[PDB]
């Protein structure tokens, strides 16, 4: 069969499923940055842009 | 044209206190000889600002704007008491009784909520 290292070879003729694999790739990375800005929005403390800004945290 | 408590029940008008035409630029004699009091006194708050708290000594910290979230259930009302005419002929209001106080939570910005006993008491 093939090696573990090329699984994703099957979608070189297979438009359809490419596209399927790159709408997946597209929605985990929209997802990762909706929970990163969530994990950022219940962790970021905004009351000191002077002293505490976003970078110190 | 008296309004009744069905006109105003829901309205949201039993927390606001009475106002008067902009022809009301008069003027109410004091009688130094005559006794006097408030019938009714009623204090209705429009802007409640909640002084922050900082971490520099060195600034001045100020007054901030809050989101009242205790609906309309704030004023003071039916208030009461003596007017006295003092000797050198000022006023002096000596409250005796009535709703005088109101619980009213407010929300800073960032969520913080800020209980207060809203009130004129004595
Ligand atoms: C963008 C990500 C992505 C996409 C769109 C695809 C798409 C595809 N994969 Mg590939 N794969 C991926 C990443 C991806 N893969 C990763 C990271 C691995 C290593 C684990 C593999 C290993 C792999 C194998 C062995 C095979 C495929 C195969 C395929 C095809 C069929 C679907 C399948 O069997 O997947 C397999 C399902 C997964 C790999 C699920 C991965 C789950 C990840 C690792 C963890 C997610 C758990 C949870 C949500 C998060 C954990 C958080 C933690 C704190 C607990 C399809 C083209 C098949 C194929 O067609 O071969 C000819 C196949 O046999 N893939
Ligand atoms: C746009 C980027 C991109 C895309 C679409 C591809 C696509 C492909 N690669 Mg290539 N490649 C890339 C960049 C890319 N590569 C980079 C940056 C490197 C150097 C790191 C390589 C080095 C490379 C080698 C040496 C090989 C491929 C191969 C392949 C083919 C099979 C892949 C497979 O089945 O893996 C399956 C993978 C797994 C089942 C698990 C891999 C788990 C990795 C090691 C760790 C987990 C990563 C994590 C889940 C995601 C984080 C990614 C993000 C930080 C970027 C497929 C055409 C193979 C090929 O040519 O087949 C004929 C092959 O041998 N690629
Ligand atoms: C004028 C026609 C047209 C338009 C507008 C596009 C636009 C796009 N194509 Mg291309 N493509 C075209 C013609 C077109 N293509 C033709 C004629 C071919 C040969 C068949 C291809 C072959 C091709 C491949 C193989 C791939 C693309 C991909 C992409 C997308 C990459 C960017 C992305 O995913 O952003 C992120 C997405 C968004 C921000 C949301 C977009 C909202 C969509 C467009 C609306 C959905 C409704 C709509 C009716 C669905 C079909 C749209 C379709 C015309 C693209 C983008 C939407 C890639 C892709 O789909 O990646 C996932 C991809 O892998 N295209
Ligand atoms: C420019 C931006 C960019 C580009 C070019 C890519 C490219 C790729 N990503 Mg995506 N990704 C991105 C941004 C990007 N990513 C972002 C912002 C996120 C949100 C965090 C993701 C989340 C993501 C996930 C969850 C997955 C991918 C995967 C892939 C690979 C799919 C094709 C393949 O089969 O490769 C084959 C794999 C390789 C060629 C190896 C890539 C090696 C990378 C570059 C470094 C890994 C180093 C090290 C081994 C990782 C250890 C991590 C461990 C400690 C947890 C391709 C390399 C998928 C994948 O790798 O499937 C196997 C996959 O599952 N990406
Ligand atoms: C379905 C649906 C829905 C839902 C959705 C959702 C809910 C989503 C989510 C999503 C998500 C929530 C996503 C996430 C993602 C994530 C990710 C994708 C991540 C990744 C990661 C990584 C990749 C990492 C790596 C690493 C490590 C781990 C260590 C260090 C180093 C590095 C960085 C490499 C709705 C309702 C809208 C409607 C429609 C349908
Ligand atoms: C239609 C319909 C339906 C549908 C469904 C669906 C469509 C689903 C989907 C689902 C999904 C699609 C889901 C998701 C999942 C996700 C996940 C599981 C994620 C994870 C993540 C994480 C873990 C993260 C982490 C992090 C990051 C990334 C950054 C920041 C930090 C933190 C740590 C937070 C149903 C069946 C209901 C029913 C019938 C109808
Ligand atoms: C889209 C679907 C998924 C949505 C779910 C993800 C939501 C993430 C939202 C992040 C913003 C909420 O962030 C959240 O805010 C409040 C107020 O500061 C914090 O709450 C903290 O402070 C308040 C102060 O009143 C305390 O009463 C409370 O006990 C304490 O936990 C949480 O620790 C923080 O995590
Ligand atoms: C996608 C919807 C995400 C859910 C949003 C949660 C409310 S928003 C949330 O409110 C907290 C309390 O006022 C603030 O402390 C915090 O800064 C703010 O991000």
């Amino acid at each position: 069969g093939l090696p573990w290292y090329r699984v994703h070879t099957v979608l070189i003729n297979d438009p359809g499923r490419l596209i399927a694999a790159h709408l997946m790739h597209t929605a985990l990375v929209a997802g990762w940055a909706g929970s990163m800005a969530l994990y950022e929005l219940a962790t970021f403390d905004p009351s000191d842009p002077v002293l505490n800004p976003m970078w110190r945290q | 044209q008296t309004l009744t408590y069905d006109d105003i029940v829901g309205t949201g008008l039993a927390n606001k206190c009475p106002t008067l035409d902009d022809t009301a630029r008069g003027a109410y004699p004091i009688d130094s000889s005559q006794t006097y009091r408030i019938a009714r006194l009623c204090l209705q708050p429009t802007t409640f600002l909640v002084k922050e708290e900082p971490k520099n000594k060195r600034q001045e910290a100020e007054f901030v704007p809050t989101k009242l979230v205790t609906r309309e259930t704030t004023s003071l009302d039916q208030i009461q008491g003596e007017l006295k005419v003092n000797s050198d002929g000022s006023l002096t209001f000596v409250e005796e009784d009535g709703i005088d106080f109101q619980p009213v939570t407010v929300q800073m910005a960032g969520g913080e909520r800020i209980p207060l006993l809203f009130t004129v008491k004595n």
